């Protein structure tokens, strides 16, 4: 995780009950950011032909 | 299409006209097959009256024209092959 500046303020509603506004710069600083690796395998699979 | 030519006569036209050798290997298709077949350049250069090794970009060209264009609708099904005997020979000493 990162330790990220909070405030508990309603905002227009845009964290009515359970939703959570974010900010461009923790886009630009690229946090949270994930990387996913992905598996593809193939067999050759002689057959009678 | 039920016809090589035909097919190809299909394919060609789709295609637009500003590439080149077009025209020639439009020609060729029409009624210079038989060359082809036989692979008769000389015979071919000598009665259809082309340019020398220029048609050589016109016939690549023809062989880049996917024959069979239906057999991709064809998909791989397995041989299901069942053997009777395996033998595996690892590290020497097979054993059938």
């Amino acid at each position: 995780g990162q330790n990220m500046r909070v405030a508990f303020m309603p905002w227009n509603g845009y964290n009515f009950e359970d939703s959570i506004l974010v900010s461009e710069r923790v886009v630009q600083e690229d946090r949270f950011t994930t990387i996913h690796i992905q598996e593809l395998a193939c067999v050759s699979r002689d057959t009678k032909l | 299409a039920k016809d090589l030519r035909d097919c190809l006569l299909i394919q060609l036209s789709q295609f637009a006209k500003e590439t080149p050798w077009l025209e020639e290997a439009r020609l060729i298709i029409s009624d210079h097959l038989d060359l082809l077949a036989n692979h008769d350049f000389r015979t071919l250069m000598r009665v259809t009256r082309l340019k020398e090794e220029v048609l050589k970009e016109a016939v690549n060209l023809i062989q880049s024209l996917d024959p069979r264009p239906g057999q991709s609708i064809q998909t791989s099904e397995p041989e299901y092959v069942i053997p009777d005997v395996l033998v595996r020979k690892v590290s020497g000493r097979w054993t059938v």
